[PDB]
């Protein structure tokens, strides 16, 4: 490969678990809670750090 | 103490036995399937069959088979030739029974499963590759397919193109037609004949006539030449020998030895070998050569084998011929025939001086003749050869359709018209 | 009917006998056609000094090319026309020449052999003809990884000792070697008691004994002044010798832990141990189902091409280990399984497993003895090795005392916390660092 | 589903005065939860497997 | 097998560890 | 002594079979199996026909699941047609392994 | 050719106990492992403190 | 591969009953004459 951004950096390859990964077709709405799970972890954190900026 | 004991049954399968003194007993069921029993469409099947001995069968799973013999320290060898297929089975006195029941499953109850047979396949390549490392095997093989047309011209190793194509009904068919009662001969080196028979009677009664493969013989002169990059070149020059267990044959054998150069001394050179002397004188420093002699049921192959370097190929090749022509011109003194003879006789005896040797010798005889000829008798026959007789045979190579096979850089290897 | 044990006890005992000079006579009778008479001299490579390192091996090329009685090709012609074969083998501890021959041929057999040992017509021409040959054999032995590697092993586990030298010897010692030097060699080491005249088959001991041409004897001391061990211990060293040649297609690795002399109770128990690990090749028919893990793993995972465990037995030294040939990328995995098999063995042996190996042993040790040649070599070598006993029926007994705890405790002496002898002829790029192979011999984890 | 609704039932108790009414209920819900998880489901599994002839 | 005797010295180590260390 | 009882299980069985929805999906019982190490080997042992079949079936099935659509009433798997085609293969695989385990006792 | 190989003189790097070209290392090296393992057990014992 | 340079060559095939006999055994494996 040449200038395939993704696998060029080794780091950026590690991020291709989001984009290129095998994901089953059929899949209830239930699985979105994984992702949202992370969403919440990131929101609490940003929020926490600002509150702990005045607590 | 007790000598062997043959017994032909109603089926026509032979069985022998010798309760020996020593600790180790060895059975070996010799079925009459050689490579010669396959057709254009069936080539390579014995090969795979030979390699598929430890697969699941009706009463014992590949795992039990292997682990079982291991349990007791047993060995299971499955040997074949162009004419026959010896299925050997060694183990300790006490464990024959556990072992025998193994030999019987492997041979009468094979279950070639699509999946199992399939994983083997690749083994064929690995096996072919390791035996094609000795020039002798590819040349010696090339020889048989040049010299024959149809049956014995089939090689022992599966043809490259066939490998993965060996199908389970093929294996099943081959066993069914060839692994039968009339073609079988049990042989024990430390078992009771009385108990052997019983078992034989209980497990070896299957029907199947000969030649459902397409039996028949035929000789055709021909040359197979394989170019290489190797310094050394090997070639074989051979004419229709006499057939198996016949006088002519026997004569050949004696003749073979008058020229026959299988060193009897480490680091030692033959003084006796005519071929070697004659070749030697007209030949360079490094080289080696020897008398080839093959005998089968319906045909033979006699002649020599050479190993020369690039430029010396012809010189050696002709040299060897010329010398064997000498014997055919009549030039052969009594003193050399008797030496020969004794050489032969000594060899055959040492051949049978071991369990493994004896067991082969015996089974071998049971598929040809139908009984065991004792050594002595054997010895007598070889002696009956006339000094002339030998010459006469020899006369036949020089005046018998040529058939050669060589390998390496063939700039300097005579063709048929060259010699 | 007859049962293993029985057979065992029924076997023809070996008769050991002595001439006035110490010529040892042994023989096992069977009243059979062919006979293999042999003279098993025990002055090997390990007596050679740096110069005559390849001395003995040189004599072996001359052994069969003339006696003052039997000149140029008189030996061969004689053997041949009988139909007898004549072989000479040489070891780092044992030289031996034997004849295979019709039993009626003893008369001129034993004469020949005897002749051979003593009178060897060796002219300058034969010396300069052999040199060239030797130098050419050497070149050809460099073409064999297995032979190249096993030499290495010895040299590194014997670094700094007479024993570490090739039996083939130094290249240039062949060139240099003085014609006078083969004499002193022979003269000093072919003197029995060393020698043994052994034989098996259809002969009567009585006649062997008598037949022995009582021509020259041991020109040595009657007292302890001789007792200065010519068999002086050879210092044990755990080092590795790594000779990397990425040019070569495969990789040979011989890994060893020093072991017992020829005679020792621990020395049969070891065997039973290696029975278990076993030995394996690309062409074994059992592969994945074979009961020894290294084999199964190997078979299964295409781990290696071929592997064999060995027990090399010398009077004061012993090489123990296995040897595996494996692609460049699999050197470490096979190291891991192997060493792994060792440790598991000295801590977790199970009676089942040791009982299977046991039985393997018996067979290996009975089946070898099939044939005349075999028996003869066991009888000859057995006498300089283990002294004048023929432990054949004992074996089963000794082998019988084997217990899973016996096997475990004996294996732990030699392998556990011991420092390995490792050599390879690369692709050794992936060959484990000496410290890694070291820590492989103790169990924290892995 | 029942476990889930048992879990809801338990959550309810949580905001309840610790008195008879709630006590007695919670106690049977806490046994139900562990039954559902430890004993009922596992058996049901088997059954279903046996009805399918598995 | 050797596991009892080894599990028993591993046993002992933990114990003496706790005892002492704690 | 099962004449009335065991000739009525088929009644719950039948009930149950169509209860579990996989019936509707066009799938069969063997294709609903938990793919573990034994199933896996059985699976591998299947002929091209049997085996490609199990791939289309599951393809058609996961397609339906993705779209939350049931197959038409006319095209459904009928209990009377219980191809237990994996069963044969699956049994042995187990059979082999049980043996292997057992042989390893002592 | 691969026989004119010699392993180099290690005499400077080895030690008292196993320097004896002609004698056994088995009845020497029992201790040698002790002394090295001793060092380990001590370190690990002080560090533990 | 083993170098075949010298006088040592002594390979040619010819036995009594067996000729070119190829073994395949569960443990060992080979090619004889
Ligand atoms: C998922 C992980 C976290 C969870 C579940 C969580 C949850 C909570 C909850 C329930 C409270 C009590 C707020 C109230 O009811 O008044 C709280 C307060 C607080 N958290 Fe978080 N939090 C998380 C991560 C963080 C992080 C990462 C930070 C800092 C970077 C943080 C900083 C604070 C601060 C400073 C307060 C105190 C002031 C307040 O009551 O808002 N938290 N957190």
């Amino acid at each position: 490969m040449t200038n395939i951004r993704k696998s060029h950096p080794l780091m950026k390859i590690v991020n291709n678990a989001f984009i290129d990964l095998p994901a089953p077709s059929n899949i209830s709405s239930w699985w979105n809670f994984g992702s949202l799970l992370g969403i919440c972890l990131i929101l609490q954190i940003l929020t926490g750090l600002f509150l702990a900026m005045h607590y | 103490p007790q000598d062997l004991e043959f017994t032909r049954l109603p089926n026509g399968l032979v069985i022998a036995s010798l309760e020996n003194y020593a600790p180790a007993s060895r059975i070996g069921l010799f079925i009459k399937a050689g490579s010669r029993y396959e057709n254009s469409n069936n080539l390579g099947t014995s090969h795979l069959l030979r390699l598929a001995s430890s697969l699941t069968t009706k009463g014992a799973s590949s795992f039990k088979i292997t682990r079982g013999i291991e349990a007791v320290g047993g060995k299971l060898s499955v040997t074949s030739t162009r004419e026959n297929m010896a299925y050997t089975v060694e183990c300790l006195r006490d464990d024959v029974d556990i072992l025998m029941e193994f030999l019987l499953n492997v041979t009468t109850a094979p279950e070639f499963r699509r999946w199992e047979v399939a994983a083997l396949q690749p083994q064929l390549r690995i096996d072919k590759a390791v035996a094609l490392q000795n020039p002798q095997a590819h040349v010696i093989e090339n020889l048989h397919a040049a010299a024959y047309r149809n049956a014995l011209a089939n090689s022992l190793y599966c043809p490259d193109y066939r490998i993965g194509k060996v199908t389970p009904v093929e294996l099943h068919d081959y066993v069914q037609n060839h692994f039968t009662s009339a073609r079988m001969a049990l042989i024990g080196l430390g078992v009771s004949h009385p108990v052997l028979k019983q078992v034989a009677e209980q497990f070896l009664n299957i029907r199947g006539g000969l030649g459902l493969s397409g039996a028949k013989a035929k000789y055709h002169g021909g040359e197979i030449r394989e170019q290489n990059g190797d310094s050394l070149v090997h070639a074989a020059l051979v004419a229709e020998s006499a057939a198996i267990g016949s006088a002519e044959a026997n004569a050949f054998s004696v003749l073979q030895h008058v020229l026959g150069a299988g060193p009897h001394v480490k680091r030692g050179s033959n003084a006796t070998s005519s071929l070697y002397q004659a070749v030697a004188k007209g030949v360079h420093q490094p080289f080696d050569v020897s008398a080839f002699n093959a005998s089968y049921s319906d045909s033979g192959l006699f002649g020599f084998y050479t190993i020369s370097q690039a430029a010396s190929a012809g010189d050696v090749i002709k040299a060897a011929y010329n010398q064997v022509k000498t014997i055919a011109q009549g030039n052969l003194s009594n003193p050399d025939v008797q030496a020969a003879k004794n050489k032969l006789k000594a060899g055959y005896l040492m051949s049978v001086e071991s369990s493994e040797g004896f067991l082969d010798e015996v089974g071998s005889q049971a598929l040809a003749a139908g009984s065991y000829t004792p050594p002595s008798t054997v010895l007598q026959q070889i002696d009956a050869v006339a000094d002339a007789d030998v010459i006469n045979a020899a006369k036949k190579f020089v005046s018998g359709r040529k058939s050669m096979a060589a390998s390496g850089n063939l700039g300097h290897t005579p063709f048929i018209d060259e010699l | 009917t007859a049962t293993y044990a029985q057979a065992l006890q029924s076997v023809p005992e070996t008769q050991v006998s002595q001439l006035d000079n110490g010529l040892r006579v042994a023989s096992e009778q069977s009243s059979q056609p062919t006979c293999t008479v042999g003279v098993w001299i025990d002055a090997g490579s390990r007596y050679e000094s740096e110069k005559n390192n390849g001395a003995g091996y040189f004599v072996e090329h001359l052994a069969f090319k003339g006696t003052k009685n039997r000149p140029g090709n008189a030996l061969e012609k004689e053997v041949e026309s009988m139909g007898a074969h004549l072989n000479a083998y040489s070891t780092r501890e044992h030289t031996a020449y034997y004849i295979k021959a019709l039993s009626k041929d003893l008369p001129k057999a034993v004469e020949l052999l005897a002749d051979i040992v003593q009178n060897c017509s060796l002219e300058d021409s034969q010396i300069e003809k052999e040199r060239d040959v030797i130098l050419q054999e050497l070149q050809e032995n460099d073409t064999s990884m297995r032979d190249v590697v096993f030499n290495y092993l010895h040299a590194t586990a014997f670094q700094g000792t007479p024993l570490a030298q090739s039996v083939e010897g130094p290249s240039e010692n062949v060139r240099k070697l003085s014609r006078a030097d083969l004499t002193e060699y022979l003269s000093r080491h072919y003197k029995a008691p060393r020698m043994v005249l052994a034989a098996a088959g259809g002969l009567e001991h009585r006649q062997l004994l008598d037949l022995a041409q009582k021509h020259f004897s041991g020109l040595s001391g009657t007292y302890d002044e001789d007792a200065v061990p010519t068999l002086s211990p050879c210092r044990f060293t755990g080092s590795q010798i790594c000779h990397r040649e990425d040019g070569l297609p495969l990789a040979h690795v011989a890994i060893a832990v020093e072991g017992p002399g020829w005679a020792h109770p621990d020395n049969v128990a070891l065997q039973v141990a290696n029975a278990i690990i076993g030995h394996y090749d690309c062409t074994y028919g059992g592969g994945a189902h074979l009961s020894s893990p290294l084999a199964s793993i190997a078979a299964t995972n295409k781990l290696c091409q071929s592997f064999q465990t060995f027990n090399i037995c010398y009077a004061d030294t012993g090489l123990l280990g296995a040897h595996f040939v494996c692609d460049h990328m699999s050197i470490d995995d096979m190291m891991f399984v192997l060493q792994g098999q060792w440790m598991r063995l000295c801590t977790s042996a199970t009676e089942s497993e040791v009982l299977r190996g046991k039985n393997l042993l018996r067979n290996a040790l009975v089946s070898h003895l099939d044939g005349t040649t075999p028996v003869c070599e066991d009888i000859g070598r057995s006498l300089l090795t283990y002294g004048r006993r023929i432990p054949l029926a004992e074996w089963e007994s000794r082998i019988a005392e084997v217990d899973a705890r016996v096997v475990r405790e004996v294996c732990s002496k030699y392998f556990y916390d011991q420092c390995p002898a490792v050599a390879g002829f690369g692709p050794i790029e992936q060959l484990p660092d000496y410290n890694r192979i070291r820590s492989g011999m103790f169990w924290l984890r892995f | 589903w029942a476990l889930v609704a048992d879990l809801l039932t338990l959550t309810w108790i949580g905001g309840q005065p610790v008195e008879h009414p709630y006590i007695t209920i919670g106690q049977l819900a806490s046994v139900l939860y562990f039954l559902l998880i430890l004993v009922l489901m596992p058996t049901a599994g088997t059954i279903e497997n046996k009805l399918l002839k598995w | 097998r050797n596991w009892v005797p080894t599990a028993q010295l591993w046993g002992a180590v933990g114990a003496v560890g706790l005892v002492s260390a704690t | 002594a099962v004449s009335a009882s065991s000739r009525w299980l088929e009644g719950i069985r039948k009930w149950y079979y169509n209860a579990a929805g996989f019936n509707k999906l066009g799938l069969m019982r063997d294709d609903t199996i938990h793919e573990n190490d034994d199933v896996k080997e059985a699976i591998r042992r299947l002929p091209e026909n049997l085996y490609d079949d199990r791939v289309f079936r599951i393809k058609r099935a996961l397609d339906l699941s993705m779209r939350q659509q049931i197959l038409p009433k006319e095209q459904w798997t009928k209990y009377e047609e219980d191809k237990s085609y994996l069963e044969p293969y699956l049994k042995e695989v187990i059979r082999e392994r049980k043996e292997r385990e057992e042989w390893a006792k002592k | 050719s691969h026989t004119d190989i010699k392993v180099p003189d290690f005499s400077d790097y080895r030690r008292p106990e196993v320097l004896d070209s002609t004698k056994s290392s088995k009845e020497s090296s029992e201790a040698r492992k002790g002394f090295s393992y001793l060092v380990t057990a001590t370190t690990t014992v002080g560090v533990a403190y | 591969k083993r170098s075949v340079l010298c006088r040592e060559s002594l390979r040619g095939q010819a036995a009594g009953r067996p000729l070119v006999a190829s073994v395949s055994l569960n443990v060992p494996a080979s090619v004889r004459y």
